RNA sequence: UUGGCACCUCGAUGUCGGCUCAUCGCAUCCUGGGGCUGUAGUCGGUCCCAAGGGUUGGGCUGUUCGCCCAUUAAAGCGGUACGCGAGCUGGGUUCAGAACGUCGUGAGACAGUUCGGUCCCUAUCCGUCGUGGGCGUAGGAAAUUUGAGAGGAGCUGUCCUU
RNA sequence: GGGAUAAGUGCUGAAAGCAUCUAAGCAUGAAGCCCCCCUCAAGAUGAGAUUUCCCAACUUCGGUUAUAAGAUCCCUCAAAG
């Protein structure tokens, strides 16, 4: 007998969290944030609807790497023009666009589906210690 | 500079060192400068 | 660093101090007025907006761009100026040296100033690869059936596609072009004209922007 | 690490004060401040200092040695200072002082100007002996190296700028 | 590269060279930066970094190669169906004619030669180059704009002076 | 011209009392890398910014309406096609 609860927009409640990148390892913070965005921490998780929460990441500029990734982890992209490969090291990207660094790390951990894109839109990243979303009244969230 | 897979002393004054992950020989004789590669 | 807007009148020549023949373009740059002052505080960057060539005042049933519409009339009236035909920003000047509503006379430039001139190049319409991209023709004889065609557009199975940037027939000209390091040969304040050494982009009557040369 | 274990003598006129990792040494000639390895402890005796490493790991031994050497260098720099002497070889190769800066004429079509830095003094003797004096051993070495690299010694006649005690290998020039 | 194998294609995957258009690798021809030299200097030798750009006209031959003439900073080596024939040519080469040498009794034959000899196609889709319309961008509009991104450019001689 | 680098060149420096460009630390160093220069660019759906313009009646009171600012049809044209 079919009795499985299914979440839908009428009964989904999305909260706002703030997570501090400072002193956190890029990938580990990223995987936990991705779970939050997908709603994997809710008992009402329902795969075909977004049951996840909003996440603000602050102090992205203080995210940290292990090993020699600062100079040796290289992000490549292609402009779809012949020879159009462009690269930037993880350290340089942390210096010049830490927000993008975190955003790409997290979004690489979400499904490439319409729903996954939508869920990734609930992430807001800031290099410094401030965010402009006091109106959403976000709660501090402790990793792990 | 000698760049070659076989880096080793050529005279008794040659000194095997390691710089930036590379085996090298430094010597008073410049001919004996070697870098593994 | 200085800036002004004018219309291209046409080309002529002048004889220099040693009798050298100097080709010149005549640029009429009357009726330049500073309409707006943009700042990092308000706009996020510093620049002066200059309006050039008075157009007619607003009227009820206007049918052409000759008559300023109400938004434009309000914008210019805020600067206390008549509405203008062309409006462009100069970021290369010091905003503190200008006041809104101020005139920008051709005398801002002096003979010998090195300048960059920007315009929209003449349009040519739909053009083929020989003209548009300067490619070589095929043979005109020896049995050829290849004269003005563009030639091979790719290779083979690798890559089974044409790469972006392939040069092909299409619309030609009508592009923004900057010519660097021209010279102000002469300034005629009575006629409101600047004689620029050499040639500049665009048809006659075309809008041209003159700035202090960026390279120095 | 014997170098690490070795104790540092403090002259009476030199005062060493620690602020966590950061340390600063004052003396007759000047003040030197720097941040040392955070895992090294300091036994600050009234007349002497000792460096203590927590473990015997490779990293601890290496950093113990370098920390002791650096602190000793700071103390001796404030006390006695450091000097490096270069000399000019070659006819027409000369040096002189344009105030505090040093201008060298060494076989180039232009003179070479070396701007003096804070805590550093240049002195020219006989127009052919430059000497760099400072409290920072590192800074003295760096500036002496720059002066030498303006035109280092060449092997066929020894011409150029050398450290006064430097040994310059010599090669025979023209041969049949 | 010469081959080996015979796995896709024989209800067809057009084959050499050239032309047009390129594009990529770097094991770098020039130019830039270096170490060693049996580097005096001017030149060189050898090795390392480096792919940004640049890297010629002619004689002969179907030729690719190659030799030669004259230049150049240099006249790089390779991949892309030995790039590119629904983009071009069609000189070579493997249809029918004819002939020589040769082989064959003969019909004929020869990775021997010789003269001659039909290169079709109105672009549906992706791709590419241009150019419009819709809606979106939480009111409807006119102008001026930031620049996330993307594209372009990137070469070199000689002479004077020191 | 600027920033960061390659091969290199070094300073200080221990592990390893010496030596040592390297481990910590600090310099310097290519037509190359990121910029500087030129062009496009907010369908950048993350759709940004500034200035100026328009602004009422009727409503089953959710909403609607022709109109406003504005832009077009049509027409005379060219620097555009
Ligand atoms: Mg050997
Ligand atoms: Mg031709
Ligand atoms: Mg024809
Ligand atoms: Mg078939
Ligand atoms: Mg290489
Ligand atoms: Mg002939
Ligand atoms: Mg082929
Ligand atoms: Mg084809
Ligand atoms: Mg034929
Ligand atoms: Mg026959
Ligand atoms: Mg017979
Ligand atoms: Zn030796």
């Amino acid at each position: 007998m079919r009795q499985t609860f299914m979440a839908n927009e009428s009964n989904i409640e999305r909260k706002w969290y703030v997570i501090d990148a400072e002193g956190q390892t890029l990938g580990r913070l990223s995987s936990e944030v991705a779970s939050i965005l997908r709603g994997k921490n809710k008992v009402t998780y329902t795969p075909h609807v977004d049951t996840g929460d909003y996440v603000i990441v602050i102090n992205a500029s203080k995210i940290e790497f292990t090993g020699n990734k600062e100079t040796d982890k290289v992000y490549y992209r292609h402009s779809n023009h012949p020879g159009g490969i462009k690269s930037i090291t993880a350290g340089e990207l942390r210096r010049t666009n830490p927000e993008r660094l975190i955003e790409n790390s997290i979004k690489g951990m979400l499904p490439s589906t319409r729903l996954g894109e939508k869920q990734g839109k609930k992430l807001f990243v800031y290099g410094g210690a401030e965010h402009p979303h006091a109106a959403q009244q976000p709660e501090n969230y402790e990793l792990r | 500079m000698k760049v070659r897979p076989s880096v080793k002393p050529i005279c008794e004054k040659c000194k095997v060192i390691k710089r930036k992950g590379k085996v090298m020989v430094i010597c008073e004789n410049p001919k004996h400068k070697q870098r593994q590669g | 660093t200085k800036g002004i807007l004018g219309r291209k009148i046409g080309m002529t020549q002048v004889f220099g101090e040693n009798g050298e023949l100097i080709p010149v373009t005549v640029v009429e740059a009357k009726e330049n007025v500073v309409l707006q002052k943009k700042t990092v505080e308000v706009d996020g960057y510093n620049a002066i907006q200059v309006g050039f060539e008075d157009k007619k005042a607003y009227k009820k049933d206007a049918k052409s761009n000759k008559y300023a519409n109400k938004p434009a009339e309000g914008h210019a009236k805020k600067a206390d100026a008549a509405p203008k035909r062309f409006i462009r920003e100069f970021r290369n000047v010091d905003v503190d040296a200008y006041e809104v509503g101020q005139e920008v006379s051709v005398d801002t430039f002096v003979a010998g100033d090195v300048i960059d001139v920007t315009g929209v190049s003449k349009g040519k319409g739909f053009q083929g690869a020989i003209k548009r991209h300067g490619q070589s023709r095929g043979p005109m004889s020896h049995g050829s059936h290849f004269h003005r065609a563009p030639g091979s557009v790719g290779m083979a199975s690798d890559a089974s596609r044409v790469f972006k940037g392939q040069k092909m027939p299409g619309r030609m000209g009508g592009n923004t072009v900057t010519v660097q390091n021209l010279e102000v040969v002469q300034v005629d304040t009575e006629n409101k004209v600047i004689l620029v050494k050499g040639n500049v982009p665009g048809p006659k009557k075309g809008l041209v922007e003159i700035r202090t040369s960026i390279k120095k | 690490s014997r170098v690490g274990k070795k104790i540092i003598d403090i002259p009476s006129d030199v005062t060493v004060t620690f602020d966590g990792n950061h340390v600063t040494v004052k003396g007759p000639k000047g003040e030197l401040s720097r941040t040392l390895n955070e895992r090294m402890t300091f036994k600050q005796e009234e007349n002497t200092i000792e460096v203590v490493r927590p473990s015997d790991s490779k990293e601890d031994r290496t950093n113990h040695g370098t920390t002791r050497a650096l602190l000793n260098n700071m103390v001796q720099g404030v006390s006695q200072g450091y000097v490096k002497v270069l000399e000019l070889v070659g006819v027409g190769y000369r040096a002189q002082m344009q105030g505090k800066d040093l201008i060298l004429n060494v076989g180039y079509s232009h003179p070479v100007e070396i701007k003096a830095e804070e805590n550093i003094t240049f002195s020219v003797e006989k127009n052919t002996v430059v000497k760099v004096e400072g409290i920072s051993k590192e800074q003295v070495g760096a500036l002496a190296s720059n002066i030498r690299s303006v035109r280092p010694p060449e092997p066929y006649k020894g011409k150029g700028i050398r450290y006064q005690g430097e040994y310059v290998r010599r090669k025979e020039g023209k041969t049949g």
